[PDB]
DNA sequence: CTGGAGCATAAGATCCTAGTTTCA
DNA sequence: TGAAACTAGGATCTTA
């Protein structure tokens, strides 16, 4: 004997914010600010993954490896960062590129801004013109240093916790529901 | 059109019921 | 713990769930010393007390072991001071935190926060205002033609225009509104080229439309210039209309940063005005403010917990200053009594009080029971044994064979009403007739109350031939009404009374309009109404009826008080009455009961 | 659930089969059985072990009938205490087992058994060959003679019937197909031995159609023309004539339940207007379910007026006396499973019987309600209960948190600050804050309740659970006395069969509270059957009451016959007999002896075409086979020979007739015989009433002499709104929103508003933002921990930017009085801190033309009252309203405009849109040359413009969607759009040529 | 609208003595009075008395026989019924007025007392789901209409005359749900691989 | 044991471009 | 003239 129910997203709703209460309250504010640019609220992340809740659950292209967190991997992209961030500091104050026609003068006033730039590596956003040392950038316009090559490699794929996250909350929210309507 | 409703004329129904004691008490 | 020993003494009805679960929930699992302490001063605050003094504590001794609960740990633990100031939820005052010390007594600091108010404007803020003397006395004798003997309105005028802020007392049936009257015209006719924003104000709308038909009709009684007549005020406001307080929130229109723009003001019977009212009103006050109170020194208390007016009304017996005595014999011309020593000179002068009772005093014995009651029980015993001055009666209801005479009697008195009513009487001579006999009582619910007197004696009509009803109506023809909450669409007020009588275009209850018309509204349309064969005493504060009739319970109840005899001997004009084992009125009596307040304690310092 | 059901299926067995109990108390099995047999014989055996082994009797229904036989078959006529006589009057299924038993019963109480056959002739099965000589008896009739099936040798030797099979030829379609359970009880019937059987078979005269469909059941023959040569097929005047007035069978297509039953109360009427002797008694409704079609019965006959009224009774609908306090207890025994959301938890103070326990009245429950909305309670009662669903304790926004902010406000004053990081609550102060301590013992007994209710107790701990609820959470009044009683006694019949069967091992709640709801909804209502109104029932099997007019509403597919599908592991659904019986069998023949049943006329209603898509929704089989049996045996009398096809297709559509989708269409009410009684529907089908006049009107107003100022204040807002709440005094106020489900995560609108308000004017006066983010933290206002302190920098950080602009401009000022006379119309009121420099305000918002007139309005009655000043405003995004010093000539004209402006508008609903008008000016009005632009490019981007403001996105809200303009106007029509814009660029042309 | 009118009608009705909330539902859209009407009605004392004698005749029939009959009076004593029919674009508002009385009929029988309706009323304007009962019916089939149906909900019809007005509008997709072209899987992809994209 | 008061408020964001200004 | 960063305005954001 059993009682129909088609009104889920009632459901759906309470075990996202639960979820979002059970795994996002507990983090610092180093990690809490990542989350917070990357979302607001709950009701933001179920309208990111309800398509894929809902329904058969897909197979997702590169899984993250079950034993990863959200803290390794907020430590994982902070100690990336700060690599980079090294190697510039120690190679800072060299030229080994050509001045183009293309090429102002004017633009190692950028170099000068990524310099006041790196102060702390507890944020997450670099400046826009770490671009500018990229060699794609100048290949249009001689590495002679490995952070010519370390800023592509950086550059060449994003920096974030979505998917970490997104992951966590379809696999929970799925097992959250299922138990709560078998009891 | 030109129209109207019916009008039933008669008493629709009649004074009847089963009382177990409560009207006469 | 001891949780299960205060639910014991709640089902016992010794103490409120608001009170065991304010305590529970300011102490948690601390020494229950606190818990105890936070619990007695939640019931006395809940009660109508406002502060709580050690020596109570350690010295009732009511319901409870106290010092057998609360010995929990080292140290002779009666230095309650920092036995209590240990915990968390005591402090001294310089911390947000609940309970507070302030003068070896602990209260609220809700309580707190209003009391320091309510002593720092009526001991710093009240300053002396100068007026020269020979024009002062010019007005004084000139709206006061009599120059014969000691006028207490003529000092009461005097020391109020003196003074920044001004009480004044006397008896109900004294003449307050002359006095205010006579104030409001010397102060017009004193300030000349001065805009004067008067306000009138008052704590209920049936008292507020009093006070503006009074002074209405006296105001202009009195003579005065066009302009004078002018700055006459118009119309007086319930009091929190004038501050600006919102419905559901306690938010303040007219808060501490935004003052009322008025410049004088009249709080007509400042009795019921509590504490609470009393320090947001003083918070809502800009600096060239004067006030002056009214209402009795011992009437019936105020109904939230917190009594001022009685307090500082207990500094009349000090007397005046020996300067200020000297400064009133300059003004009126006639010689005032000095009070012996100095307490303060701020508070013993700004208060006056009105002792000769003018309407009607000793001679009647209506008024010398107002004075006795306000003595020892021996007098007032002696004072009905005494041939009973013709104008006063007594019946011992003791049993229903008396209880049957009381309706007898009741039915008697309402005859003339009842027989034009009979007569199918014109509306506004049925609703003066009405207006001079009713029943009082001290209950609500039970053989002695509201609803059980209507009942009794609404079935004594049924009865007897007097009127009828029917039971599917409700609403016979000849009932008395009292609205009780307030209708502003309408136009009428909370207390009003009204008799529903039909005239032949429908069944509509007649109202008597505080200026002489009468309004008739639809049953459909009114907001609340209770029937009023009898109704209570705290109800009939600012009404004065010509034939009271009160009847006091069987048993000891906390409800009936010395002030409750002496307000219900009061209301009446002309003729009163009693129902009252002499046993029970005796102890009623003798009960003189108060208010634990920390204001006697800071005047006196 | 798995005892449930085998508990069912074996007092199924033991009624129904008990050779297969027999054998299984022995142990063997039963050969050409299906499954389940393997798991469902060692059951039975261990059953009656255990059952012999707890003491109890072994005497059961399955092996003592055998014995009674045996035992009546020989002794004397009269063992002692039998009746004289017993009477079995209409039930038409007997089991073989019981049909036995009566007759070994049979000769010694003289047994009159009534059966009502529709059939005249013997219409049942044959077993064997050697079996139908055995029906060469013949059934007695009172008085005269003796008969039997007409022509019986030619008849059983004709393919009447079969090899083995029942009787193919019984003629008559409608029987062979309804009366399956008929057969199966006739068969039974004719297979006794010792049975005296007597007929009393009352003919029916065929003459109306209704007679005529009863006639051919009862004689058992077969009308229907089917054609198999072509001169048959061809000519058509063989069936019987149908008159073209007559009405016993009807059918009536309808669309929805409640035209439906509206279309049946007229029918009715027009029945009993016909019919003179006709009473409301002898008159029957047979719904499909009552529980879905009761409210509409309920609201027409309701709707029914004083003068056309008859008496309804609906019979057969599930009793709910005390739904309330039902739902209460069951929702307390749900009480460890709750997470107390305070909605609910309001909903279970709705309750008076429990309001009335916990003195809390009716003006209290308001105030708990505001106060509950209000002060943050969203979530489990406690800390623990918050723990207890392994969720991290915040400890905030709880129940607990709620009562120690309502009780540290009454001792407190918010003013002062926090105590244990608890913002106190600022109402709950005076003689109303004991209804906080009646709340807290209530939460006080539900916190102590749902701790108690956990573990698992035995039945003989669960019996006094009950009775503590009760009496601890229930004041008894006089109304509640009946289902509390009713409660107890129903919890204590269950745990009284359990303890009765002795069971020892231990039992969580949510078992009996699930039994408890399941047997609450068992217990029918049928006091006032046939009490005298028109008698509204269910379909219910063995109930055949003669009537006269019978009703079937409701007869879609699928939804009749009801369908109850077997358990799938039953045994008698594999391998079926004779006398066995199942629902669809059941339902189908209640249909057949409804038509019998009915004497005089009957009325079939189905749903035909769905209201919401005009689909269409076919009627059940039983009425497409009875609808295709008339047309198949019956002609109109005009086309004598056209065609079967022709005719049945012709009499098909004669008889169902369609009816209106919408009441008031005039197809109802056109004269005829399809006239509709509702004379209340009559003006507007025949359209005899005036449309809507318009709203705008010009009404007659006196311009007083004294204006306060914040009486304009409050017009310029919004003009249209002071016109509907300040002349003629309507305001539709809106309900209040209702309580967040959860804590605040992110903070939008409002919410964000008083906090950017609070924050702004704290860092204006340049004191630190931690006291008072301290105060909100206390609030339960920001969200948790890290999110709240993001929040709260990046809101620092806009007002930041703000303030310092704000306070690069600020000099210290005070207020100021206001008294002109502008156009002999004095202006009275205050200005609140004007600096030398002027008028200064600062708001956190974006860049309104409200605000602008506000400012506008403000600065107009500062210039003309002197001031030699300027007067400024700083909003979010570096918005800002700067008004440059005038003389007092030129402030006295504008502020002449500005009240007409506000005595025009006080008459009629003057039509300044502020922000959508205010749009199309900055659009058309430039600022170089000063002047009116009027090219049509820059009108059309004006136009567009003006549409977008209106009308906002799809999440933003356009001022459009405001009642006080809906009330006037719905859609916006290009002459009011003239209008508006022309009344907008009069008024508004002041702020865009001073703005700098 | 006709939800929070009906809300209007329900709580004035509940209270008919409280002369703003009587007043706040007399001057609605489908009774219809005039500005001019109003202003009236707020000065003739007679009026306003008779009218309050009214609704709490209504009053009484709602707490004798509940909610529809009450209303059915109501549109028999105020005549809205065919002065909805008579105003133009007033079938849909009369039909949305008979569906939402349906609504109430049911939600009430169930529903034991009285205010309880009403806050299930204003809890259901708040809510409003998008169920199969509460859903908008047609206006009526009668006028002949020209439909406008979605290009998923016309699937399996049959139409006439068909127009196409916006069929060359699309829209780019972003999202990375791509299936495999060899296995015929759900390969969701996380990030934004243009490859996936 | 019982006194009181009416009304307003907020508004999206991400991103690519044209054009503008500045500079070797 | 080539380039290149930059301020502000603009457009577009589904389906049973």
């Amino acid at each position: 004997e059993q009682q129909l129910i088609e009104d889920e997203s009632l459901l759906r709703y309470q075990a996202c914010a639960d979820f979002w209460r059970r795994h996002c309250y507990p983090l610092p504010r180093e990690i809490a600010q990542v989350v917070f640019e990357t979302w607001k609220g709950p009701q933001a992340l179920l309208r990111d993954i309800n398509r894929y809740l809902q329904g058969e659950a897909p197979v997702i292209k590169a899984p993250p490896p079950d034993d990863e967190t959200l803290a390794s991997r907020h430590a994982q992209i902070v100690a990336r960062i700060d690599t980079v961030k090294q190697q510039w500091r120690d190679a800072v104050g060299e030229l080994d590129a050509l001045i183009e026609s293309s090429g102002i003068d004017r633009r190692k006033f950028n170099r000068s801004n990524q310099a006041k730039w790196i102060d702390k590596i507890s944020a997450w956003a670099e400046e826009e013109t770490n671009s500018y040392q990229l060699p794609e950038s100048l290949e249009k316009f001689t590495p002679r240093h490995p952070l010519f090559e370390a800023i592509d490699q950086l550059l060449a794929e994003p920096l974030s916790i979505r998917d970490l996250v997104i992951t966590r909350a379809l696999a929970e929210i799925r097992e959250t529901v299922a138990r709560e309507k078998r009891r | 059109a030109e129209l109207n409703a019916k009008t039933l004329q008669r008493l629709p129904g009649d004074n009847w019921r089963v009382t177990s004691y409560s009207g006469l008490q | 713990k001891l949780q299960k020993q205060l639910l014991e003494a709640v089902e016992h009805k010794q103490l409120r769930p608001l009170d065991v679960q304010f305590a529970l929930t300011v102490a948690g699992d601390e020494h229950p010393a606190v818990t105890l302490a936070a619990a007695l001063l939640s019931h006395d605050a809940g009660e109508g007390h406002v502060c709580l003094p050690l020596s109570r504590l350690e010295n009732n001794e009511a319901s409870h072991p106290l010092l057998a609960t609360c010995v929990s740990e080292i140290g002779e633990l009666q230095n309650w001071e920092e036995c209590l100031l240990a915990s968390q939820a005591v402090s001294r005052g310089d911390e947000p935190t609940p309970m507070i010390l302030c003068g070896d007594r602990l209260y609220l600091n809700r309580m707190w926060c209003n009391e320091r108010t309510v002593a720092r404007f009526f001991n710093e803020v009240n300053h002396a205002i100068e007026v020269d003397e020979a024009l002062l006395a010019q007005t004084l004798d000139k709206l006061f033609p009599v120059s014969d003997e000691i006028n207490w309105q003529k000092v009461a005028a005097a020391v109020a225009l003196t003074r920044r802020i001004s009480v004044i007392s006397g008896g109900p049936g004294t003449g307050k509104t002359t006095t205010v009257a006579k104030l409001l015209a010397a102060l017009i006719q004193m300030a000349d080229g001065e805009r004067c924003r008067i306000r009138l104000a008052a704590p209920t709308g049936k008292a507020a439309a009093r006070l503006t038909e009074s002074l209405g009709k006296a105001l202009r009684q009195l003579p005065l210039t066009d302009e004078q007549k002018k700055r006459i005020p118009e119309d007086a406001s319930t009091l929190h209309r004038l501050l600006g307080a919102q419905p559901g929130s306690q938010r303040l229109r007219h808060h501490a940063g935004n003052p009322l723009h008025l410049d004088v003001l009249v709080v007509d019977e400042a009795s019921m005005i509590d504490l609470p009212m009393m320090s947001r009103l003083i918070d809502a006050l800009p600096d060239h403010a004067r006030v002056i109170f009214l209402g009795d020194r011992d009437q019936l208390a105020s109904v939230e917990a917190g009594a001022v007016l009685g307090d500082i009304c207990a500094y009349a017996n000090a007397g005046f200053t020996a300067e200020r005595a000297r400064q009133l014999s300059r003004l009126t011309g006639t010689h005032v009594p000095a009070g012996t020593g100095t307490e303060a000179a701020s508070l013993r002068d700004s208060l006056c009080l009105l002792q000769k009772s003018y309407r009607f005093g000793s001679d009647s014995g209506i008024g010398q029971l107002a004075a006795a009651i306000n003595r020892g029980d021996k007098t007032a015993v002696k004072t009905v044994f005494q041939q009973d001055f013709t104008d006063i009666e007594k019946r011992l209801l003791q049993s229903g064979e008396d209880y049957i005479a009381m309706l007898e009697e009741a039915l008697a008195g309402y005859g003339r009403y009842l027989d034009l009513l009979q007569a199918r009487a014109e509306p506004d001579l049925i609703i003066q007739a009405f207006n001079e006999y009713q029943l009082l009582c001290a209950l609500r619910e039970g053989p002695f109350g509201v609803a059980g007197l209507n009942e009794r004696i609404e079935q004594f009509m049924q009865q007897k031939r007097k009127i009828h009803r029917h039971p599917h109506s409700r609403w016979y023809e000849g009932r008395p009404v009292m609205i009780a909450r307030n209708d502003s669409a309408l136009g009428l007020f909370n207390g009003d009374i009204g008799i529903a009588l039909d005239r032949g275009q429908g069944t509509r209850v007649w109202f008597a309009m505080p200026d002489g018309n009468i309004k008739s509204v639809q049953p459909s349309r009114l907001p609340e109404h209770e029937t009023t064969w009898a109704m209570t005493v705290h109800k009939s504060q600012g009404s004065e009826f010509d034939h009271a009739a009160l009847i006091l319970p069987s048993q000891r109840t906390p409800v009936v008080t010395r002030e409750l005899v002496y307000t219900a001997v009061t209301r009446a004009r002309r003729r009163l009455s009693l129902y009252a084992d002499e046993r029970i009125l005796s102890a009623a009596i003798a009960t003189r009961t108060e208010r634990r307040s920390g204001l006697a304690a800071l005047f006196s310092s | 659930q798995l005892s449930s059901k085998a508990a069912d299926l074996f007092d199924q067995y033991l009624v129904y089969r008990p050779d297969w109990l027999a054998q299984w108390e022995t142990g063997h099995l039963v050969e050409g059985l299906g499954e389940a047999q393997a798991w469902q014989a060692p059951l039975w055996k261990a059953l009656v072990e255990y059952t012999h082994q707890l003491g109890q009797p072994r005497w059961h229904r399955a092996n003592l009938y055998q014995r009674f036989i045996e035992t009546l078959e020989s002794a004397t006529t009269c063992p002692p205490g039998l009746p004289s006589r017993v009477f079995i009057c209409g039930i038409s299924a007997l089991p073989p087992v019981y049909l036995q038993a009566l007759q070994a019963l049979g000769k010694h109480i003289e047994i009159h058994l009534l059966f009502t056959n529709p059939c005249r002739y013997y219409w049942g099965d044959i077993k064997d060959p050697a079996y139908l000589a055995k029906l060469l008896t013949r059934q007695r009739r009172h008085s005269f003679e003796d008969r039997e099936l007409p022509l019986f040798r030619d008849s059983e030797n004709a393919g009447q019937l079969f090899n083995s099979d029942g009787e193919q030829d019984v003629g008559n379609p409608l029987l062979a197909s309804w009366g399956k359970l008929g057969r199966d009880y006739i068969y039974l019937l004719s297979d006794l031995e010792s049975s005296q059987e007597l007929d009393a078979f009352v003919d029916v005269t065929p003459d109306n159609l209704l007679h005529n469909i009863q006639s051919d059941i009862l004689e058992l023959e077969n009308r229907a023309v089917a054609g198999v040569n072509i001169e048959e097929f061809s000519r058509s005047d063989n069936k019987r004539p149908l008159d073209p007035l007559d009405s016993s069978i009807t059918f009536h297509v309808c669309h929805s339940p409640q035209r439906e039953v509206e279309v049946l109360h007229d029918r009715l009427l027009a029945m009993l207007e016909e019919d003179p002797t006709l009473t409301p008694r002898d008159i029957i409704v047979m719904v499909a379910d009552i529980d879905s079609y009761s409210p509409f019965i309920q609201a027409v006959f309701g709707s029914a007026p004083a003068d056309r009224y008859l008496p309804y009774a609906i019979s057969d609908r599930r009793a709910r006396q005390s739904h309330p306090v039902l739902e209460a207890f069951i929702s307390l025994l749900s009480l460890p499973d709750s997470r107390f959301v305070s909605e609910d938890v309001l909903a279970l103070l709705d309750v008076p019987v429990l309001a009335a326990r916990f003195d809390i009245t009716e003006e209290g429950l308001r105030y708990l309600r505001q106060w509950v909305n209000e002060s943050g309670i969203r979530w489990g009662i406690d800390d623990d209960n918050v723990r207890e669903l392994e969720l991290p304790a915040t400890g905030q926004h709880t129940w607990r948190f709620g009562l120690t902010r309502m009780l540290l406000g009454y001792a407190m004053e918010s003013a002062q600050g926090e105590w244990q990081s608890v913002l106190p609550y600022d109402e709950s102060s005076g003689l109303i804050a004991e209804l906080v301590g009646h709340l807290a013992s209530l939460l006080m007994q539900l916190n102590i309740w749902r701790r108690g209710l956990a573990q698992e107790r035995p039945l003989e701990e669960w019996l006094p659970v009950c009775r503590d609820m009760l009496n601890a959470f229930f004041l008894p009044d006089a109304e509640t006395e009946a289902a509390m009683t009713l409660i107890e006694q129903q919890w204590q019949a269950i745990i009284a069969e359990g303890l009765g069967a002795q069971y020892g091992d231990a039992v969580p709640l949510s078992l009996l509270r699930d039994e408890l709801a399941q047997r609450l909804d068992q217990e029918r209502i049928s006091q006032r059957f046939l009490a005298g109104p028109v008698n509204i029932c269910t379909l219910m099997p063995m109930r055949s009451i003669p009537f006269k007019v019978v009703c079937l509403l409701g007869m879609n597919d699928g939804v009749y016959p009801r369908q109850l599908a077997p358990l799938g592991f039953d045994l008698m659904s594999q391998k079926p007999k004779r006398g066995d019986r199942s629902r669809r069998d059941d339902d189908r023949y209640l249909f057949l002896e409804a038509l019998i049943s009915a004497q005089q006329k009957l009325y079939i209603s189905y749903i035909g075409r769905s209201i919401q898509d005009n689909s269409e929704r076919f009627p059940s089989v039983l009425v497409q086979e009875l609808i295709d049996y008339i047309g198949q045996s019956h002609y109109l009398p005009g086309d004598e020979a056209l065609n079967c096809d022709e005719s049945e297709a012709r009499v098909k559509a004669h008889l169902t007739c369609l009816h209106t989708r919408m009441p008031f269409d005039p197809q109802n009410y056109q004269p005829g015989e399809r006239q509709s009684y509702a004379r209340e529907w009559l003006p507007a089908a025949s359209q005899a009433g005036k449309a809507h006049s318009e709203f705008v009107q010009p009404l007659p107003f006196t311009l007083p002499e004294t204006v306060p100022l914040e009486t304009l204040q409050r017009f310029w807002a919004h003009p249209v709104r002071a016109f509907f709440q300040m002349r003629l005094q309507v305001n539709f106020r809106t309900e209040d929103s209702e309580i967040p489900d959860t804590e605040p995560f992110i903070l939008e609108g409002l919410s964000r508003y008083q906090i950017n308000q609070q924050l702004l004017n704290a860092l204006v006066e340049q004191d630190d933002a931690e006291r008072l983010f301290r105060r909100f933290r206390a609030a339960g206002d920001l969200p948790y921990g890290a999110f709240g302190e993001i929040f709260w920098e990046t809101q620092c950080q806009e007002m930041q930017q703000l303030a310092d602009r704000v306070i690069a401009c600020r000099q210290p000022g005070q207020s100021m009085e206001i008294d002109l006379a502008c156009n002999g119309v004095q202006i009275t009121g205050w200005l609140p801190q004007v600096q030398p420099d002027g008028l200064l305000r600062w708001r956190p918002s974006l860049l309104s033309v409200a605000q602008g007139m506000q400012l506008w309005l403000e600065h107009l009655v500062y210039c003309a009252s002197g001031g030699n000043g300027e007067s400024r405003l700083f909003l979010r995004k570096d918005g800002e309203w700067r008004f440059p010093p005038l003389a007092a000539e030129q402030a006295l004209h504008y502020l002449s405009q500005l009240i007409e402006g506000y005595r025009e508008g006080m008459s009629a609903p003057l039509l300044v849109l502020p922000e959508s008008g205010g749009a199309w000016l900055k659009t058309c009005y430039d600022a170089q040359n000063d002047a009116m632009l009027d090219d049509d490019s820059t009108l059309q981007k004006a136009r567009t413009k003006f549409l977008q403001a209106y009308e906002g996105n799809m999440m933003v809200r356009g001022e459009g969607d405001d009642i006080w303009y809906q009330r006037l106007w719905r859609q916006l029509t290009p002459e009011t759009m003239e209008a508006i814009v022309e009344q907008s660029q009069r008024f508004l042309l002041p702020l865009f040529r001073f703005n700098q | 609208l006709e939800a929070q009118e009906m809300l209007w009608l329900l709580q004035a009705v509940m209270t008919p003595e409280r002369e703003n909330t009587l007043r706040s539902a007399l001057a609605t859209s489908m009774m219809g009075l005039n500005a001019l009407d109003i202003e009236t009605l707020n000065n003739d004392e007679h009026a306003w008395d008779v009218v309050v004698e009214e609704f709490d005749g209504y009053r009484q029939i709602w707490r004798k026989r509940g909610v529809m009959p009450m209303l059915r009076a109501l549109m028999s004593a105020r005549n809205i019924a065919e002065n909805l029919l008579a105003t133009a674009g007033g079938e849909r508002r009369l039909t949305d007025i008979l569906h939402i009385s349906e609504l109430l009929q049911e939600a009430g029988t169930q529903l034991e007392s009285e205010h309880a309706l009403v806050r299930w009323l204003s809890q259901h304007i708040l809510e409003p789901d998008s169920n199969a009962s509460s859903q908008q019916m047609r206006l009526e089939s009668d006028k002949h209409l020209v439909q406008i149906v979605t290009i998923h909900k016309s699937k399996g019809l049959e139409y006439p005359l068909v127009w196409l007005p916006f069929i060359t509008n699309f829209r780019v997709q972003e999202q990375a749900f791509y299936h495999d072209r060899h296995s015929f899987e759900a390969v969701l992809d996380l990030n934004a691989a243009p490859e996936s994209v």
